[PDB]
């Protein structure tokens, strides 16, 4: 496959009045690993984090167009931008390559700036949204982490119970997928702050 | 998918099955198969679903513009050239065999086969469709030169309901019209109003 | 999706010698197992000193030509003068070259004078890669005829022989029986012989039948 | 007035006319004149040659075309030079295409469209030539006139400066030149430019040029030693 | 609409190289912007001048000045406008 | 056109002392059926050029749009001007190649006749712009069932009478109706002379089918 | 004036003087006549030639525009053989398109337009030159439709354009077309070319004639040279 | 097909065959396969002839432009170079060429190899064709900087006759030249026959 | 197939290249240079299918002295990394680039900077790298005994080892290999390693 | 204003003339046709001792075997002189020969009225070139020497004056000349028709001559071979 040269292994997860957002680290060829700090979340405002899973190079290629066209927007007009008007920008970046498509699955996962409402989705590789109210993941380990995260989510969790969650259905999930793993950041996203966070995985 | 047109004095008789499959599941049951291109003006649509829709709209556009200019109700011939170019222009891209009837003062009742290729032939009696092949040789033996109006809607639905019997791709209410003069009369022939044809059975 | 050529058959044959240039060619036209034509010539005289050859796809043997009168008419407008023979193959060679990814399916052989008098034969290839020689065979038969005029113009694998020039008595039976040995074993050639011999005089004609068959 | 209506072509002064096209036609009447005429069997044209200086040599004013037709110019030479080049493309596309050469009535019909587009369009110009187009074919041989973008079919004619006196010698022996064979048909040429010259001038080896077509004999051009059987001849003015 | 077209030459910059502009180069796209129109297309110039500061990492704080000729030049203080 | 649909069989053509005449039937095929069964494959194009094609119906047809609407834009000017033959089939031969060079042919193989300066004209043009002149032509399957004939009379007999090319042509296509699959019973025959074209159809051969009373 | 130097400029009293200076234009060329009748159409110009030395057959005014259309002009020539070619290819473009011959008015209306186009724009100047159509058909009877360069078009029974068209009117009214054949309408159509001459100034004149109708079969057709030349005979006889 | 070109002391040594083939069909013996290319600088054929001719005579022309729009001739980097930046664009389209540009700029000696594949590299020997194999080893086992002009010839013609007597792809006439710093002159044109009665 | 190796250290980066220029089964070039000088402090070494790699390389060096021209100091590490990164991103086109790079460079505020990339062009920042098949044999003796304070002379001896790995266990005749060194002083060339 | 096509009443386009106008300002060029070849030459006119006089190119080589001289606007010869080397290099991979002095001459010449603001092909030209040239070469039909003006109207000539002092040169010009004169005594007459012209005075530092033989190429004359003939003075 494809979208399974690299690997990736990307989450989020909903909570009570803050988000999760978790990616693996490895930077994969099909066999060869030659890192194991490579970057897939970036910051897209205080709130609000992008997640890209898939092909790495068309994570940075989207990820460079996505904040150039982002600084333009925030820039003519004069705030942050909410995180739904972001999904539907995403999904006009993607379906602008319909036919040439980019082989990456962003899912956002961030807070509104006004209302603090919690905001996740993902899409597909060609940009249909898809917003849900428990977790989406994408990567090369769905159906591991669809296994842990219709199991261990539970509706109304603090941040610790949130933290908690997230962490065990990232790790279980990619210590069964060969291509993806060699370590993992976890993303708080809070009222009053982010926190950052990376923990002991299997590095095989 | 079987269509058929015939010519008689004063003006065409038309026919068409109801039968829209995809693969071999019945996709719609109650399909309207002829087209009004302008008041007196037919065309039958048999093969790719997309494009005798398409170029149809396009011939329409040309042909309503050209008639309102001309201040003239438009000839047969006129809109079966229209597709004759136009079918044959895409013809890589589209699969469309054409059976354009209907009636002017100037010609009378006219059917225009156009086949899959953009050409164009004048015929007495024309047939289309998957199911055509298994009613050729009862139209060639049947058509009489100069048929009645009824006595035409009687062959046309004859020749509809063998085809529709022997091919599986056709079935449902028999629709036909007859273009002329006075305008155009159309009538839905279902269940025991399509002529029976009893099995072969065993003595 | 169309397979845009057909393999039309005919040799053609050119031999410089020391003050003139023979070329000749059969006239069977063919396509696979059938015979078109009988009476289907492939010398086509361009000036009055180069008469040029054609083999190999018969509708790109026509567009070339066509194409070549035309560019000799400008030439003969914007220049004042005739084209030379090395004027004509180094502008074939572009012409042949600029249809390079769709090339024209012609083996092109000029024969003629060149401004000193001698004979010059130019055979060319499809992509308009082209060479001088003093002899060439070219088309369907030419592995029938290039091993004979090995022999006998060339004088190779012959030892206690004076190499005497090119005379053209002895050529013209030369070109006469190499199309008879041709003809008795392709089948793409036969039905005639025309040949064109340019001297300085002018270009003349002469016609021998070959096989039916 | 004047001045605000011959600052373009696309402006009609209110008489009902357009005087850069009339102003066009003085660049054909101030040039060196030409003479063209023709027999049952041939055509053929009769210049003077402007040699600019008595070092430089004389000006082309008789063009190749094609084996079958040659013009002459009077006028803007660049522009005659454009639409020789013209005219040798049509020629190459109908002998290219139909593989025979083109009818010489349908040619300069196809002069006449195409100087005719700039007479009529904003920021361009008339061509400022008039021509005469020499030619044979499958009807015979002909003579034309070509600036207004008209074409007019001749008998023999003559254009350029001072040129009424030889269109009146022309109208004088056009009676004859049917049944001339092609030596006197170039005499009568070369007197008819001899009427246009001053008085001291004479017609010399280097300052006439003459263009011959016929039946069998393809085009070509009489310059300086090519012209001496035609100018010998010759009855003195 | 000269703001308009800053804000594209900085974020193809920061699209191109990943790393914000230097100060003098945007000051420099827009004067071959406004020389453009004194020169060739028949169009009316633009009647702006605009005051430049920003800060890089090459040579900290900056000044300029741009007028419609397309000059410009460093400042340390300056004035335009009235009086 | 990469797909034939509509096709038409073979087309014969002889000179005769004082003209061209050729023949084709008017059955238009559609892959085995014999679909349409009334159409005319030869196209009059002047009073001295007549034109037969086989092959794809449809490309026919656009080529006597195109060929018609070149002579009519001729006759408008009424100069004394007619295509001889000889330019229609370099015309035929420049189109046909030209539709080839796009990798989007004209899937035909056309048989131009006509009689001009009393001389007679008979030239081939197929799909790829192989284009000649013969003293007879047959496209399709006549170029193996009905050539054959056709230069076995032309051998003995150089200069054919009228009748003698006409009757020579007839026994032609009782050969393809015998020999041909695809080939049917109604004919049409065009003849050129000093005269004009005429179109003479449709006609019918008179079989024998006393061989298949030769079984045992 | 300062307001007729462009097509695209209107003059304080609403006219646009670049189309009305080329109606002055189209009355400086010499008469051209065409009468329609009960069964088709005749058209007949005065065709001066400027000098003897000129052949036979220059500088036809007679233009055929579609194999059952003719066109007769007046103006400033060199245009008009522009319109021919319009008209060529418009009538050409429909019998692509349609698959049948042109009506004329739907022609007439075509090539009107394209007129009508150049006196919009500072950028063209509008056509010198007037011109009609005639055609036979037998579905349509037989038509003559008249434009001028403002691109107006109408249907006449008998119309009269050029520099005599006044006096050339009053004489077609005097007679009655409706009812005759178009081999007793040449006889007029030669009268009157005939009584409108100026024979004191540009001497030097040719008749020509052609007609379309039932006749010809709705092909547009030359007057042949017998009849041609009686008509000039009665003609001269008539004009005393 | 088989050519080589080797920098010493004293300048460049070009040796090439002459046979063309048409599959197993042998069309010529007597082609030219060291192109001339100006007073100063060679090329070479190997893979497709009409696509080693037709980009070095344009490549001739290019630089005789250059000669006449700069006032002095071209090195062989810049000509080389040239002719990687034509044949570049072209690539996966069918062509086959392996061309060796010789000539005498101010660096010294110049020989680079450009191919149709887009490979351009410096080198003090190469060998390029189908039967190129067998003529490296014979190339390298007397090849040094020190060799003398006449050792230089025979070791050039050996080379070749080695790789034409292997190679059935290869054979024809052994044609060598010689660059030297004032140009480039014709040693000597031999047959593979007599260097076998030679040898 | 071409080998890259390259190693970052605490104020220097070190890199190496394999010096064989190969031709289906013989090397015709000994000597072959795949380091290009892009500016004072940075390198590119090209290393993939032949053609692509040179004029890719030249294309983004004169890009590169062109920004030095139009403003009168270098390039970033980092902006030139994702200039050429950008550069062989715009792979879906007419013109695909299969090459594969690694950059080396120094800035005066960020230190040494050591940049991996594909033929995709996706851009990973590592403290050591290496390409061809030959990276699949020494990529873990750099697992083995890489620490991030490694000084230069370690650096050229665990280097050592990993090239005495290509002459033992790699198929490949890999025999001279060139070195050079970026550091605060510009770029250092050190000796040639032979075996 | 008014357009660049403007038609006069007297039947010339204004610009044309005008650029006739700006012929009569330049440097005095003097080519003459011999049987030996054709020597052309050219006044530099130095205008301060601190120019460097060798970078004045005002004779220029065409091919191996086409000289040209020029007058007038130097900058507009820029761009003819290069289509005309262009020409000749583009009839030299045609044609593999030499091209003829007048096809070149005509090929030069059809750039003179490629001119006009509509149909615009992206920025050619808006305006007349204002210099007129000399074509001297050789060929197969020999030395020749042929005239070319902003009229585009060219000519064959054996020998010419083009420039401010064209006027008075010409009909010297037309003095010295016959047939059968030599190569060597047409740069003697040249040097001594340009040094009645010359404002300053004639040395090796302010003139250019070369000549093209049958025999030799194009040979531009070096400062110790124009000092050899200016010792004849």
């Amino acid at each position: 496959s494809i979208m399974s040269y690299n690997g990736g292994a990307v989450m989020a997860m909903k909570g009570k009045n803050c988000v999760a957002i978790a990616a693996d680290r490895r930077f994969g060829i099909q066999a060869q690993m030659v890192t194991t700090d490579f970057q897939k979340i970036f910051p897209m405002g205080d709130r609000l984090y992008i997640g890209l899973a898939g092909l790495a190079t068309d994570v940075q290629t989207v990820a460079q167009r996505l904040k150039f066209r982002l600084n333009l927007y925030e820039l003519k007009e004069g705030r942050q931008i909410k995180p739904y008007t972001l999904m539907s920008m995403v999904a006009n970046l993607l379906y602008e390559k319909r036919f040439g498509p980019y082989y990456t699955e962003p899912v956002i996962a961030g807070l509104d700036p006004k209302t603090f409402k919690p905001f996740i989705c993902s899409l597909d590789l060609i940009g249909c949204p898809m917003v849900t109210d428990d977790f989406v993941v994408s990567g090369t380990c769905a159906e591991q982490m669809y296994g842990m995260c219709e199991s261990l989510w539970e509706p109304n969790m603090d941040p610790d119970h949130l933290f908690e969650t997230i962490s065990q259905a990232m790790l279980n999930a990619v210590d069964r997928d060969a291509v993806s793993g060699m370590g993992v950041i976890v993303h708080i996203i809070e009222k009053d702050k982010i926190t950052t966070r990376t923990l002991k995985a299997r590095m095989d | 998918t079987t269509i058929m047109a015939v010519q008689f004095d004063g003006g065409v008789v038309l026919g068409a099955d109801s039968r829209t499959t995809t693969g071999s599941y019945i996709a719609n049951r109650v399909t309207d198969k002829l087209t009004p291109i302008h008041d007196r003006i037919f065309c039958c649509r048999s093969g790719s679903a997309a494009d005798t829709q398409a170029v149809a709209d396009a011939v329409t556009y040309q042909l309503g513009f050209h008639s309102i200019e001309l201040n003239e109700p438009p000839l047969v011939h006129t809109a079966a050239s229209l597709f004759k170019e136009m079918c044959y222009r895409y013809r890589e891209d589209l699969m469309a065999g054409i059976i354009i009837a209907g009636w002017d003062p100037q010609e009378g009742g006219q059917v225009y086969s156009v086949p899959m290729g953009g050409m164009m032939v004048r015929q007495s009696f024309a047939i289309g469709g998957s199911g055509s092949s298994y009613i050729y040789g009862y139209v060639d033996a049947t058509y009489r030169e100069g048929m009645t109006k009824e006595e035409c809607l009687q062959f046309t639905a004859n020749a509809l309901a063998l085809a529709m019997e022997r091919d599986g791709s056709s079935g449902g209410v028999i629709r036909l019209a007859a273009i002329a003069e006075s305008g155009v009369e159309r009538q839905v022939l279902l269940g025991d109003q399509i002529p029976k044809f009893a099995v072969a059975t065993l003595p | 999706r169309f397979s845009p050529y057909v393999f039309n058959g005919g040799t053609i044959l050119a031999i410089a010698g020391e003050d003139f240039a023979i070329v000749a060619s059969d006239t069977r036209l063919s396509e696979g197992f059938s015979i078109h034509t009988r009476d289907s010539p492939k010398c086509y005289k361009l000036t009055d000193k180069t008469v040029i050859g054609c083999s190999g796809f018969h509708g790109d043997c026509l567009t070339l030509t066509k194409i070549i009168e035309a560019r000799l008419k400008m030439y003969k407008h914007s220049n004042n003068k005739a084209m030379t023979t090395g004027a004509i193959a180094a502008m074939l060679s572009t012409i042949l070259y600029s249809r390079r990814f769709f090339p024209y399916y012609v083996y092109n052989i000029i024969g003629g004078l060149d401004e000193e008098g001698k004979g010059a034969v130019y055979s060319f290839d499809p992509v308009g890669s082209y060479q001088r020689d003093s002899f060439k065979a070219g088309g369907s038969a030419s592995a029938m005829l290039q091993p004979l005029l090995d022999n006998q113009v060339g004088f190779k694998n012959m030892q206690n022989v004076e190499h005497v020039p090119l005379s053209l008595d002895r050529a013209m039976r030369l070109v006469k029986d190499v199309f008879i040995s041709a003809a008795e074993r392709d089948v793409y050639t036969g039905d005639a012989l025309r040949i064109c011999i340019v001297t300085k005089e002018g270009i003349r004609e002469e016609t021998v039948s070959l096989r039916k068959d | 007035f004047r001045n605000q209506y011959d600052n373009d072509v696309t402006v009609w002064s209110p008489q009902g006319r357009i005087h850069q096209i009339e102003y066009a036609m003085e660049a054909v009447k101030q040039g060196s004149a030409t003479v063209g005429l023709k027999s049952k069997t041939h055509a053929v044209l009769v210049a003077l040659k402007r040699a600019q200086s008595e070092l430089a040599a004389h000006q082309k004013k008789i063009l190749h075309v094609d084996n079958h037709i040659g013009i002459s110019i009077a006028g803007l030479t660049a522009d005659a030079r454009l639409l020789c080049n013209f005219m040798r493309q049509e020629c190459l596309d109908s002998r290219f295409v139909f593989d025979r050469p083109l009818p010489v009535s349908r040619l300069v019909s196809l002069i006449g469209s195409k100087t005719q587009i700039p007479t009529q369009r904003y920021g361009r110009r008339p061509y400022g030539v008039g021509l005469l187009i020499a030619g044979y074919d499958d009807m015979g041989p002909h003579i034309f006139q070509t600036p207004s973008a008209n074409y007019f079919d001749c008998r023999a004619m003559s254009i350029g400066a001072r040129s009424q006196s030889a269109r009146t010698y022309l109208e004088r022996h056009m009676s004859e030149f049917m049944e001339c064979n092609l030596n006197e048909l170039v005499k009568h040429g070369l007197r008819a430019l001899r009427e246009t010259l001053p008085a001291e001038q004479d017609l010399t080896t280097k300052n006439v040029s003459i263009g011959i077509v016929g039946k069998d004999l393809e085009f070509t051009i009489y310059d300086d030693d090519d012209v001496s059987p035609f100018l010998e001849g010759l009855e003195e003015r | 609409v000269l703001t308009n077209e800053l804000r594209l030459i900085a974020q193809r910059y920061l699209l191109q190289y990943q790393e914000p502009i230097p100060c003098e180069q945007l000051v420099t796209a827009l004067c071959d912007i406004k020389q453009a129109y004194t020169q060739f297309g028949g169009k009316r110039p633009f009647g702006v001048s605009l005051l430049y500061i920003g800060w890089d990492k090459h040579y900290g704080f900056q000044l300029y000045q741009s007028d419609p000729s397309g000059n410009y030049g460093g400042w340390k203080a300056t004035c335009i406008g009235n009086n | 056109t990469q797909n034939p649909m509509v096709t038409g069989t073979s087309v014969l053509g002889v000179k005769f002392e004082g003209g061209v005449v050729i023949a084709a039937d008017m059955l238009g095929s559609y892959g085995s059926l014999a679909r349409f069964r009334n159409i005319s494959r030869i196209m009059r194009v002047n009073n001295s050029t007549m034109l037969g094609a086989s092959g794809d119906y449809a490309d026919f047809q656009y080529l006597k749009q195109v060929l018609g609407q070149m002579v009519i834009d001729e006759e408008l000017l009424g100069d004394g001007h007619s295509y001889s033959p000889r330019a229609i089939h370099s015309w035929l031969t420049r189109a046909m190649y030209s539709r080839r060079s796009k990798m989007n042919p004209l899937w035909n193989t056309m048989v131009i006749g006509g009689y001009a300066d009393g001389e007679s004209f008979l030239g081939y043009v197929d799909m790829l712009g192989v284009a000649y002149e013969a003293p007879s032509l047959a496209t399709g399957y006549g170029a193996y069932l009905a050539q054959p004939l056709l230069r076995e009379v032309l051998e003995k007999q150089p200069v054919l009478s009228q009748t003698e090319a006409r009757d020579l042509v007839e026994r032609c296509m009782r050969v393809l109706y015998y020999r041909d699959a695809r080939s049917y019973n109604r004919f049409q025959i065009a003849t050129v002379t000093e005269k004009g074209v005429e179109i003479e159809g449709p006609l019918s051969t008179e079989t024998n089918w006393d061989i298949a009373h030769m079984i045992s | 004036t300062g307001y007729d130097l462009s097509a695209s400029t209107f003059s304080p009293d609403g006219r646009v003087f670049q189309v009305e200076y080329a109606m002055k234009a189209v009355e400086n060329s010499s008469t051209a006549i065409g009468i329609r009748c009960k069964d088709g159409v005749v058209f007949g110009v005065e065709k001066l030639v400027l000098s003897k030395l000129y052949e036979e057959g220059s500088n036809k005014r007679l233009f055929n525009v579609d194999r059952h259309v003719g066109m007769a002009v007046a103006g400033l020539l060199a245009d008009a053989r522009s319109l021919a070619d319009i008209a060529r290819e418009e009538a050409s473009n429909f019998r692509s398109n349609f698959g049948y011959n042109i009506p004329l008015k739907h022609l007439a209306d075509r090539v009107a337009m394209y007129v009508h186009a150049y006196t919009l724009y500072s950028a063209v100047r509008p056509f010198g030159c007037s011109f009609m159509l005639g055609s036979y058909s037998v579905n349509d009877g037989a038509q003559l439709y008249m434009i001028d360069p403002s691109g107006v078009s109408y249907g006449y029974w008998g119309c009269a354009i050029g520099k005599a068209r006044q006096a050339a009117k009053t004489e077609i009214e005097k007679l009655q077309m409706k009812e005759m054949t178009c081999r007793d309408i040449v006889k007029e159509v030669a009268k009157i070319i005939y009584i409108v001459h100026d024979e004191v100034k540009d001497k030097a004149f040719e008749l020509e004639l052609s007609w379309v109708g039932e006749l010809t079969n709705g092909r547009h057709e030359i007057v042949p040279k017998d009849i041609r030349e009686e008509a000039e005979k009665y003609a001269k006889e008539s004009l005393k | 097909t088989t050519t080589l070109a080797f920098k010493f002391r004293h300048g460049v040594i070009v040796a090439a065959d002459s046979r063309a083939t048409a599959g197993a069909y042998i069309a010529s013996q007597t082609v030219k396969k060291v192109i001339e290319i100006n007073p100063y600088l060679l090329g070479t054929m190997a893979g497709g002839a009409a696509d080693c001719s037709f980009w070095e005579r344009l490549l001739a022309r290019q630089c005789r432009i250059y000669e006449l729009r700069n006032k002095e001739r071209i090195s062989v980097a810049a000509a080389s170079k040239l002719l990687a930046n034509m044949v570049y664009q072209y690539k996966g389209m069918g062509l086959s060429m392996g061309t060796m540009i010789c000539g005498w700029d101010k660096r010294g000696p110049g020989l680079y190899y450009v191919d149709s594949e887009g490979n351009r590299i410096s080198g003090a020997t190469f060998s390029v064709g189908s039967g190129s194999v067998y003529a490296y080893g014979v190339m390298d086992r007397g090849y040094s900087y020190d060799l003398e002009v006449e050792q230089a010839y025979d070791l050039a013609r050996r080379a070749i006759y080695q790789a034409t007597y292997r190679d059935a792809y290869s054979g024809g006439a052994v044609n060598l030249y010689h660059v030297r710093e004032d140009g480039w002159i014709r040693v000597s044109s031999d047959n593979v026959a007599d260097l076998h009665e030679k040898y | 197939m071409e080998y890259l190796i390259g190693i970052q250290g605490p104020d220097y980066v070190l890199v190496a290249s394999d010096r064989v220029a190969a031709s289906n089964i013989v090397q015709m070039k000994d000597d072959h240079d795949k380091m290009f000088k892009m500016s004072e402090k940075i390198l590119l070494l090209c290393v993939g299918e032949a053609g692509d790699t040179v004029q890719f390389a030249e294309y983004i060096q004169k890009n590169v002295q062109l920004y030095k021209m139009r403003n009168g100091y270098e390039l970033s590490p980092t902006a030139a990394a994702n200039f050429t990164r950008r550069n062989l991103a715009d792979l879906r086109s007419r013109t695909p680039y299969h090459v594969n790079l690694l950059l080396a460079g120094y800035d005066e505020h960020e230190g040494p900077a050591l940049y991996y990339m594909d033929y995709l062009a996706a851009l990973a920042k590592a403290p050591f790298a290496a390409h061809g098949y030959g990276a699949f044999l020494t990529l873990s003796i750099l697992d083995r005994y890489y620490t991030p304070t490694i000084s230069r002379e370690r650096a050229v001896e665990l280097l050592r080892k990993c090239l005495e790995e290509l002459q033992k266990r790699f198929i490949l005749n890999l025999p001279t290999f060139s070195v050079r060194i970026i550091d605060k002083n510009g770029i250092h060339d050190l000796d040639n390693i032979s075996f | 204003d008014r357009g660049v096509n403007t038609f006069s009443p007297e039947g010339r386009l204004f610009q044309v003339e005008y650029a006739i106008e700006a012929i009569k300002l330049g440097s005095t060029a003097i080519g003459i046709q011999t049987s030996e070849g054709v020597c052309l030459a050219v006044e530099k006119r130095i205008t301060s001792p601190l120019m460097e006089p060798s970078s004045i190119e005002k004779i220029v080589e065409i091919d191996a075997h086409i000289g040209c001289a020029m007058s007038g606007l130097i900058a507009d010869a820029k761009t003819l002189i290069d289509k005309a080397r262009v020409e000749t290099q583009n009839h030299w991979f045609t044609y593999n020969e030499t091209m003829t002095v007048e096809s070149v001459t005509q090929a030069v010449s059809n750039l003179a009225l490629q001119f006009g603001e509509e149909d615009a092909d992206p920025g050619a030209m808006s305006r007349p070139f204002g210099v007129a040239l000399l074509f001297g070469g050789v060929d197969e039909k020999g030395p020749q020497l042929f005239h070319m003006d902003p009229s585009g109207t060219f000519v064959q000539c054996d020998a010419r004056a083009i420039g401010s002092a064209s006027e008075g040169a010409q009909s010297s010009l037309q003095e010295v000349y016959h047939k059968s004169m030599t190569l060597k005594e047409a740069i003697k007459s040249s040097l001594i028709i340009l040094k009645q012209v010359m404002e300053e005075k004639l040395n090796a530092t302010n003139i250019e001559l070369a000549t093209v033989q049958p025999g030799q190429n194009f040979h531009m004359f070096t400062k110790e071979e124009l000092e050899e003939v200016i010792k004849d003075i």
